[PDB]
């Protein structure tokens, strides 16, 4: 009788991605940013825009027939930061206020065990 | 998932009533009087569309109910209820004894087209998504056997 | 003028003191409660405590074609206890304490006694 | 009963 | 689609037969009726005057009548009717016309149609046949004392509820303010055993005014007794729902133990679930889908709070009908003392006129009443179904239950036999006043006649804190506070 | 005297006038469960600090609290019969978190009393490589003389600062948590505190002024 998805939620520095798909991830069900629910590009990762881009996918996984997720939320990761921002914690939450049971949190921001430079060069950046 | 009756000549809505889960399934008698809910969580609703009550609250159905028919006449007592789910299950409910009469499942796919007509016993003609077109012959005792099954070569939205 | 001289756990904040201002640019942004405890203070008062002659004067006044009787109370009577009782005259048809209560000041300023007191008591009348 |  | 059927022509091979009321007499013709069964009797709506109970009871019908039920077999050729009572009865007990409908009711129930239907003027209304205009005017009096006219004789919220009851407007009001507290099963009961009759069996028609019997027969009274020590009114309550649990094996010697008469109370039993379905169906949102059960009409003995609201029902019904003890408005005005007995005790009626000589308006408790075996004394305020002569010595009281102060003035709040004087002032008293238009103080209420209106007899109940609201000028009470 | 005185649904149906139908009426926060691990060092605060912890959970959030010795973590359930609120449970794990973080107590209160509180994270490589004592003396930037310089970032922004070694993280609004982490950079890429102590006093009076 519980039909489980699956939560995918990539928030980056500058807009949150909501995503949600069927257990083995290839087919979308539905997909929401931070550009979506906004006006303007500076508040594309506003947590406001998570939410409602959470409270959207919300509404269209449950007319679709999914009533349960399992929630993997990532950052950039690579060669940047490794803990997802605020956004993806307030998109989090509106999946929880939105009624659909939460499976299982998991954090899969890509690691890397060795990478490449780093964009800011020797004497950094993030001024 | 709140359901709301609008008056046509008075022109406001009459009657707001909440329900278990989403419906995306409505049918109004040909008598114009009730209507049945079907959603998501297999539950069914049938309200008095005049008095604004629930009349029948039947849930038997595992799936998502995808069809609702209702069969009746003007002064008579044979009233029925036919529900079609998302896996190929059909009930005949009966309002009059508020249970359930009948139970098939020949059908695989979502059953989305039923209808009842009166042989001069009683005929089904269920339809889903299988592309089969299933002919029941029943009455108000415990007989219901399945008479033909056409391939009608096309999605049955509606029959 | 001579009336006497009279948090939650769950903390509702939102908008830019608590940082949510995409939610202020993006424009999402009690007197009955006060006038429902007026009416429990009310309450609360009938519950502290639990605990007329001119009326009667006035009513024989007119039997009798006769209000010195009566206009001799108006004249004892206390400022408190005259306008409560101007103000309690009834005021549903035919009008028979008001056209009575007229009658016995029309016989007070015949009588060319008390002339201010008979003046004002209409005055009240009126108001 | 009650009554009786 | 039925009378269809009956109106189309029969099949070859079939005589036709058909089966009716006297609409088939009058109403209509039946083509090619050469035979006719006449069984005399129809029923017809039925007005008691005694008792004031309206009912439709199977009888027989008029001579004209049966007059009409022969002719009906000699539409297209002669023909027979067979009637199936003698001459003898036909001249005897058959009227020669059936009387007006008009004749058989309330005057309180035409006027409540006659008012359903907007119509203002009823004093001057013509009538066919016309009733006096002395029995109109009592009528709109009794309506507003029940609510269902308004001060400007136009009916009421109560009004319209109490036109859709079939049934006299003094026990349909006790029915439609029944909805509280689940006290339904208890006051049809009382208006099923109020409308049938008396079923008990009293000493002086026993004739044992022996003595083991006497005894059993004080027993047996004294086992209906407990609900109440003051009303008998709940003493009919005992009975009839301890009806309920005697077996069918146990009626007759349940019946003989108690001195009670069978046939009336299996009618009873009758008529409460008879009496349950009118008012389920008005008050119910599905008027005409309910049914009644019998476990629907059982119920356990009421609470002491569930009596005390009985009595404010039971009083809703007979505001008017409402007796007080004449000491308490006329002090000496007849001797009284502890020695005096109950039975000897004068009451007053509210709207008795006010006589030279006050002991003739004096009304006395009849000795059957619960109240004659009591012994203290007797409460102010009396509630009674009617008033009868019966007994040259004085008028006896044909009493219900005792009703205190104040839930007699917020009976009588509806009704307009309740005045309120000005708000008091004084000790602890003062006014509260939230609008202009709102105030909430203590008043006094006058139950009965104005203190100006000395033809009529009226008494002022105790103080009661109130809400008022000023409409239309005058300050017209929300609630008691 | 005193001396001193003076002196059940029916099975059956009806037909309506209009031939119509006409029946008797009808007969008139689920199990969720969150797991959060506590790193040995942190613990013993938890332990000490548990009398505070469960009181505003269980009562106010009307949760079902546990912590397994086992498994070392803490444990919420959402009780059907007894939670109300959806977001009671996820708010918990929210709260309890960030005392797992390395957060005072009462500071991680204001997850439970507020909705608009978030966590904010990075680590000191995200912004520059700096190694060795490179490394040591910027943690002794951002900290201050005495823990001076985290307090002036704290008070002037409204947030709490944790300084896990290379480790950062960030409580308070959105606006506020970005603002500070502007601050804390600034100090890594080698600006002296003192000139980022100016800059937090600007900042501070535009707060005090919206």
């Amino acid at each position: 009788s519980q039909v489980f998805g699956v939560a995918r939620i990539y928030a980056s520095f500058n807009d949150t991605f909501v995503h949600v798909t069927d257990l083995s991830g290839k087919e979308t069900i539905a997909r929401v940013t931070g550009g979506m629910k906004v006006k303007a590009d500076r508040d594309e990762s506003s947590p406001y825009a998570a939410m409602l881009a959470a409270q959207d996918v919300a509404a269209k996984c449950k007319e679709v027939g999914i009533t349960a997720v399992h929630v993997k939320i990532r950052a950039t990761g690579g060669t940047r930061t490794k803990t997802p921002g605020p956004g993806g914690q307030a998109a989090l939450r509106a999946l929880a206020r939105s009624g659909l049971r939460i499976g299982r949190i998991e954090d899969v921001t890509p690691v890397p065990s060795d990478s490449t430079r780093k964009k800011g060069g020797r004497r950094g950046r993030r001024l | 998932q709140l359901l709301k009756i609008f008056h046509l000549k008075t022109g406001k809505v009459v009657r707001s009533m909440k329900i278990s889960s989403p419906s995306y399934i409505l049918d109004a008698d040909s008598t114009s009087t009730l209507l049945a809910v079907g959603g998501t969580d297999g539950s069914i609703i049938v309200v008095d569309i005049e008095n604004g009550y629930i009349t029948h609250s039947f849930k038997g159905h595992g799936g998502t109910i995808s069809s609702l028919k209702f069969y009746g006449q003007l002064n008579s007592k044979i009233w029925l209820l036919a529900s079609g789910d998302t896996n190929g299950m059909v009930k005949v409910w009966d309002l009059v004894k508020r249970k359930c009469l009948h139970t098939l499942q020949e059908h695989t796919s979502a059953v989305r087209g039923l209808d009842i007509i009166e042989v001069p016993s009683l005929n089904l003609l269920s339809g889903g998504r299988d592309d089969i077109i299933n002919l029941w012959d029943f009455n108000m005792k415990k007989k219901c056997k399945l008479l033909k099954t056409l391939p009608v070569n096309q999605q049955v939205e509606s029959c | 003028r001579s009336k006497p001289k009279e948090l939650p756990f769950f903390l509702q904040l939102s908008g830019e003191k608590v940082g949510d201002e995409a939610s202020v640019r993006e424009g999402i942004a009690h007197r009955r409660d006060q006038e429902a405890q007026k009416k429990l203070d009310a309450e609360e008062q009938m519950n502290k405590f639990k605990v007329s002659h001119f009326t009667k004067q006035l009513r024989e006044g007119s039997q009798s074609k006769d209000y010195s009787s009566l206009l001799a109370t108006l004249i004892n009577f206390s400022p408190a206890a005259v306008d409560l009782e101007i103000r309690s005259l009834n005021s549903f048809e035919p009008f028979d304490e008001i056209v009575w209560f007229i009658d016995a000041l029309t016989q007070g300023l015949k009588s060319n006694k008390n002339f201010e007191l008979y003046e004002t008591f209409m005055s009240l009348l009126f108001k | 009963n009650p009554w009786l | 689609k039925e009378q269809m059927r009956v109106f189309q022509k029969p099949p070859q091979g079939s005589r036709l037969c058909i089966v009716a009321t006297n609409v088939a007499e009058t109403s209509l013709t039946i083509p090619g009726v050469r035979y006719v069964v006449d069984s005399g009797r129809s029923k017809e709506r039925k007005y008691n005057e005694s008792n004031g109970v309206q009912s439709f009871e199977v009888g027989w019908v008029s001579k004209a009548s049966a007059n009409q039920r022969s002719g009906r077999a000699g539409r297209t050729g002669p023909g027979h009717c067979y009637r199936l009572y003698s001459s003898a009865v036909f001249e005897h007990d058959f009227e020669q016309f059936s009387k007006p409908e008009i004749l058989r009711m309330p005057v309180e129930s035409i006027v409540l149609q006659m008012k359903s239907m907007a119509i203002h003027n009823i004093i001057n209304f013509p009538f066919p046949t016309p009733p006096d205009r002395v029995a109109l005017s009592k009528a709109i009096q009794l309506l507003q004392y029940l609510g269902a006219l308004d001060n400007k004789e136009m009916i009421t919220e109560d009004g319209k509820k109490m036109s859709l009851f079939p049934l006299s407007p003094r026990f349909s009001k006790m029915l439609l303010v029944s909805d509280e507290k689940a006290c339904l099963p208890y006051i049809v009961a009382i208006v099923s055993a109020l409308s049938v009759g008396d079923p008990f069996i009293n000493e002086f028609e026993l004739g044992i005014n022996k003595k083991e019997l006497r005894s059993k027969f004080y027993k047996s009274r004294s086992q209906f007794s407990k609900l109440d020590k003051f009303s008998d009114v709940f003493r009919l309550l005992s009975v009839v729902s301890a009806m309920d649990y005697v077996p069918k094996e146990q009626k007759e010697i349940f019946m003989k133990k108690n001195f009670l008469r069978g046939k009336l109370m299996e009618e009873i039993v009758k008529l409460r679930k008879q009496l349950m379905y009118i008012i389920k169906s008005n008050t119910s949102k599905e008027n005409i889908a309910v049914v009644i059960r019998n476990e629907d009409l059982k119920s356990d003995i009421p609470s002491v709070i569930q009596i005390k609201l009985l009595k404010q029902m039971i009083c809703a019904g007979f505001v008017d009908h409402v007796a007080v003890r004449a000491d308490v408005l006329f002090p000496d005005d007849a001797k009284i003392t502890n020695r005096t007995s109950i039975i000897n005790i004068p009451y007053i009626p509210v709207l008795a006129t006010r006589t030279p000589n006050i002991e003739d308006c004096f009304v006395y408790i009849h000795p059957t009443s619960i109240l004659n075996n009591l012994g203290e004394m007797p409460p102010k305020y009396m509630l009674y179904y009617s008033l009868h002569l019966g007994g040259n010595n004085k008028t006896r009281m044909n009493t219900l239950c005792d009703i205190a102060s104040t839930p007699l003035a917020n009976i009588a709040r509806k009704g307009l036999l309740l005045t309120y004087s000005k708000p008091l002032t004084g000790q602890g008293l003062k006014t509260v006043n939230l609008s202009p238009t709102e105030r909430y103080c203590y008043v006094v209420p006058r139950f009965g006649s104005t203190v100006d209106n000395d033809l009529k007899i009226g008494w002022d109940l105790n103080p009661i804190a109130v809400h008022q609201k000023k409409q239309k000028g005058q300050w017209t009470v929300i609630k008691f506070i | 005297v005193a001396p001193t005185a003076l002196k059940h649904e029916s099975k059956t149906v009806v037909v309506d006038d209009q031939g119509k139908p006409r029946f008797t009426s009808a007969s008139k926060i689920k199990f969720e469960s969150r797991k959060i691990m506590v790193p040995p060092h942190r613990m013993t605060p938890l332990r000490n600090s548990w009398t505070k912890i469960y009181p505003p959970l269980v009562e106010h959030l009307k949760l079902q609290v546990r912590m397994n010795l086992k498994t070392k973590s803490v444990e919420l359930r959402t009780n059907p019969k007894f939670t109300t609120d959806p977001g009671a449970l996820q708010k918990g794990a929210d709260f309890i978190k960030a005392f797992t973080l390395g957060f005072d107590l009462d500071d991680s209160i204001a997850l439970l009393r507020l909705d608009d509180l978030y966590i904010e994270t990075f680590e000191v490589k995200d912004v520059k490589t700096l190694t060795g004592d490179h490394l040591s003396r910027a943690i002794g930037r951002i900290a201050g003389k005495d823990g001076k310089t985290k307090f002036a970032i704290e008070n002037a922004t409204r947030t709490r600062i944790v300084l896990a070694d290379s480790k950062i993280h960030i409580l308070g609004g959105f606006t506020h948590i970005r603002m500070a982490r502007e601050s804390v950079v600034s100090l890594i890429l080698g600006s002296p505190p003192g000139k980022v102590y100016g800059n937090l006093r600007t900042v501070a009076s535009r707060l005090k002024e919206r």
